[PDB]
């Protein structure tokens, strides 16, 4: 809340009024977690795989190794 | 001393924390009323009357006294200049600082609730021939028949009763110097 | 003293730690307060009410006092404002120091585990003629009066006990402080 | 001393210096070799910026150095500028001098300021030649700054010796009487 | 105080060397500990919080000591923020900085191996009346059993034993140090 | 010292007033001639020689007196510079003062109105035994016929009446100073 | 101190010279050895470790001595950081600096050549009881004793011949310092 | 005074490796004057570099350095004497290159044996004769190197003070050439 908070004013100290004021919505990005960057690569290994697969080469990551 | 980094459509600018409240238009009287002082006192308000001569003057005063002239100096600048000159007493007015309090505009002078101000006739000094001598205490009589003239005039108090009063170290509070006509109204906390 | 520099797109912030302390709200009162000191404390919090008029304003003591008529017009500046000013003792808080430190908000004056806080009344100098020893002792008794009146209605404590305790240097610890009243509670770790 | 900001410039000055760019030069200390340097070329760099303009001398001064007066008092007549002059607190010795050297009806003075003149202080020491030779400079010196001190007023050089010889405070009103100062500001 | 150009990125701002080594929360403390410096390492060591909560800080102690209030308030700083402060001895540690130097993070206490630490009672005044030499000396006292209950707090050894050695001038070497319990472990050379 | 603002044509210049004044070659003497001093108007005419060896270089002087050795180093450092060198007396040229004076170019050294030239023989000191006092001595005696040569050649007066008259202090005004030769005109305001 | 400027591929930069110096790793020790100088070598070590931990470090050394404390520390920090440490004697490196003279890497120790080194025993100082006494005796003892033991591993010298030879002052020319042991070789110009 | 193009005075001649000893030869003094030296090698070690001397002399372990710090540098020193030069300014003064010592016209140079100091007891009183002794022998020695001229009369000349004009610096060998006005 607070960060979200101080990043929205430091925005305003950078732009003008009348252009934030057009904007139809301002979104802060969070961090990311560890349980979102252990579920990024999942999704990457996934990617992965499958285009590998296409080329018929199966391949599988321990958990560990994505964790790594 | 603190610096202030001020952000604005225009751009960004460091201030010193003095700078900062000059801006705003407010002096800060602080120390011994010396030539130094009393210059750069007469210089700021000079340049606060000259960016803009309708909007007020915010004088912040906290001194133990200091030289006469100067006084007179930070005195009659306050008064040739166009805008109004409010004065705000923090913590101790004494001697010539006393003096500059009573110097501000009228209805508009202030003091904090415990806050002390202190009247008394004017120090000096005599050395050498009884000639000198004579010299020198004619011209400082004169200097405490000026000073006194100004406080009456200003305090709407008679010279005799004045006279009698800085005879010695007066010390009055924020209610005394009111009822004595010295400021208009204490600061009232909000 | 080091310096504190901060990128931004617009361009370069080069605080000192003092002033990038302030940035955050925190007013410094680390020395003797003469003149000088309670001015620059006085505009900065000025500043920090002007700054924003809502938030909490943070003042850190560690000072072996000095001047009444300085901490007079910091008192005066604290109270004044309309923003809660909470204070917080590190190491000492001494005559004056300790005045201050009794004067944050209430539930919001705080102090260290092992910090110390110390209780006594005015010093002063009278020198001259009789009739001049005698202003300046009325001045100095009505000084003190002054300082144990604002103490007891700040700290709920009557003014005798507080005109009692002030006779001789009293030194308090954190525990013994807040059971007197001076802070509110002790920061644990 | 407070640094100031030009809003119509975006650009800052010191408070010493903005009053320098309106062509306002203070004289608010002792008169020694430094500060009479430092006023010399204040007023040559002012001429440089612009042969018509007038130049302010603001004095708050308690005297000093004869020498030095006697260069900024040089300078002044030298320069083809006006150099107005307001008395700002207290005039003394050798500012009074320069107080009574600005331009002719062009010398002010705040209501409640004073003004001092006096002859010229001096020490000697030594064998009886160096005595002489000092008593007769500082004498010299004592006749040069009357002579000038009676063209720039119009009063004789008999009554200023006789003026001169203790201290002699004048108040605006007198030192207007006297002739040192043409008029004096009146508060809006 | 040489200064130290060498930036990231943009590489345009200049530092000197202890805030280029602020950046790397590198703490340096080599002089006596009087109010200035305190207040200094607790503004230091309050940014070094703010900017990041979990990783650890450096400080380097050189000092004969200094005062007892300011080494409490610096003290309570490092045992109140977050991050762990990793104590390296330097020189000498004596009065007050050895007592800083045990204030490090458990097991993060480190010293140089020709260094030397000191610890001795606090030193003190009293002056005036019975009375007030009395209360001087109580507050003294005081002041010793306090620290020394934090020491043997912090080194696992008993009171009776830290009284008596305080007694007078202890020095002890590195290895005597480590074998005390003030310091966890000597950093051999590379 | 002040700040200026400069090129009203550009605006975004600013310099301190003898930087300025050096701008338009001015060099300014105007303090007691010891090695610092000195070595700052050397290294300020050789700066003003390699930026332009034709045009005149002013130089302003202001000055009690100082060191015979440093004054000797300026006057060397005039005389061996292509451009001429102007110089102005403003306020007094005492002792080696008014030596750099007369060691302007030929119709080029003015004098202000009310300004006063004195010249004298050098100051010295000895103290030990008596070897060491006549080699004092024979050192003092030689500066000073070295300094009365140097006079006689730029003013054309014999040596015998310069060792006359600067016996004791001779005060001259600026009409005196034409008539002796120490100068080529009184500036004569406009 | 002037200023140095250099003209880099990302554009011209100002240094003042020891920062420049330092900007090539060059660290000088040209002062007495206080804790003030101490804590700057200090940091400048760790500094410049942080900066390259592969390149050599040269000190340049011309130091009439200092605290031994202080010499202890620098000596610590230099064979503690894992870059090598070239060491340089510029002029005189005498007390302390002679120790730190020799702190240097094996190979790297250099001198110039009429320059002159000198190795004393530790000053100090005793007042009070005559407990007190002794227990200062008894750690000025044992500095002496450390010191001589570095000397000793660091010269390969005799620790008797140490003490012989450290008895009283010992003023060591370059060549005289290279086959006692302080220094590895004598610069030869090139 | 600050010289606009900004450079202060110093910092603009340095840049034309105009390097000035204009004070008393302490060891602040003498690092100053290594360290430009250094860097006026390290900048460009072919021209040649220009020192300046104004100083009444300082400390013999400053000198020393200075010149060990002026013969061990690749590029050559020109020593130019403004004013005087007294007891280690003289020493440096005859540190330059052969062919480029220069001296101003009237200028003058002051060679005398080095002051110093003895407090203690005997042996302490011993061992600091010695050592100042043992200085001198290097100065006079280094001095006959530098001028070709023999020891015994640089003995004799700097026994007691010995002031010496340019022209006199001149058929001593102090300097090699008077710089004549153009």
């Amino acid at each position: 809340e607070t960060i979200r908070k101080t990043m929205l004013k430091e925005l305003k100290n950078s732009f003008r009024p009348e252009f934030l004021n057009r904007v139809d919505d301002i979104i802060v990005f969070h961090k990311l977690t560890k349980e979102e960057l252990k579920e990024i690569v999942t999704m990457m290994v996934n990617k992965l795989t499958n285009r590998l697969s296409e080329q018929n080469i199966n391949i599988i990551v321990t958990d560990k190794a994505k964790d790594k | 001393i603190p610096t202030v980094i001020e952000t604005t459509n225009r751009g960004e600018r460091a201030y010193d924390i003095y700078s900062r409240l000059l801006k705003d238009r407010i002096i800060m009287l602080g120390s011994q009323i010396d030539d130094n002082v009393a210059n750069s006192i007469v210089s700021q308000l000079l340049f606060l009357q000259a960016q803009d001569s309708e909007k007020d003057i915010y004088l912040y005063i906290n001194s133990p006294g200091g030289s006469v002239t100067a006084g007179f100096a930070i005195y009659d600048t306050i008064q040739h200049i166009k805008p109004d000159v409010q004065t705000i007493c923090i913590g101790m007015a004494a001697s010539m600082g006393s003096f500059l309090l009573a110097a501000g505009a009228k209805g508009k002078r202030f003091a904090l609730p415990n806050a002390e101000v202190m009247i008394h006739q004017p120090l000096g000094g005599a050395q050498g021939q009884a000639t000198e001598i004579e010299i020198a205490a004619n011209h400082i009589l004169k200097t405490r028949e000026k000073l006194n003239r100004i406080l009456s005039e200003r305090t709407g108090q008679s010279i005799e009763k004045i006279q009698k009063d800085t005879d010695r170290d007066n010390f009055l509070t924020a209610e005394e110097a009111k009822e004595y006509g010295l400021i208009d109204e204490v600061m009232v906390p909000e």
